[PDB]
């Protein structure tokens, strides 16, 4: 962001980041699965606070 | 009066929301054991004195129904 041109940019990124990995290595995809919301409530009593 | 009965300090408390859990979880496996658990520690003590009076209202009312009957 800023004083910077894209393909400037995109130069300096292909020379330089063109080697990053993208290949997996146990070819196990981490899954980003859903979470399930709980109700709940935690209480920490502290009364020198 | 809330705020002002007691001071707590390091306790930590963890509950769940009502819609979120069992009404009766392990109702029956877990009560049956407690219940008789909770009786085994109270019969001693509670029961005797009932035994002992249960006796003496059987032997009044046969006491009663002797002393009803003509001596012969
Ligand atoms: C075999 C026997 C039953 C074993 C069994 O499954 O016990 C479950 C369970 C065992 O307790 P637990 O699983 O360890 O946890 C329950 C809590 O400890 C304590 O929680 P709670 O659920 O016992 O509630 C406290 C108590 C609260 O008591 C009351 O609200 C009653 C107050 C007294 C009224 C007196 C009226 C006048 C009496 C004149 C005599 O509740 C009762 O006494 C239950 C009333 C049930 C009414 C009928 C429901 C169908 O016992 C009961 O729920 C009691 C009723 C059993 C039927």
């Amino acid at each position: 962001a800023g004083g910077v041109e894209h393909q400037q940019l995109l130069d300096l990124a292909q020379k330089h980041l063109s080697s990053v990995s993208r290949v997996y290595e146990e070819d196990a995809v981490p899954g980003l699965t859903p979470c399930r919301f709980t109700g709940s409530e935690i209480r920490h009593r502290d009364d020198a606070l | 009066e809330f705020g002002n009965l007691a001071r707590i300090r390091h306790v930590i408390s963890y509950s769940l929301s009502p819609f979120e859990q069992r009404a009766f979880p392990s109702y029956f496996s877990k009560g049956i054991p407690n219940v008789l658990r909770r009786t085994r520690e109270r019969i001693l003590r509670v029961a005797p004195p009932f035994v002992v009076v249960y006796l003496i209202y059987t032997w009044g009312n046969q006491e009663f129904e002797q002393s009803k009957r003509k001596n012969p």
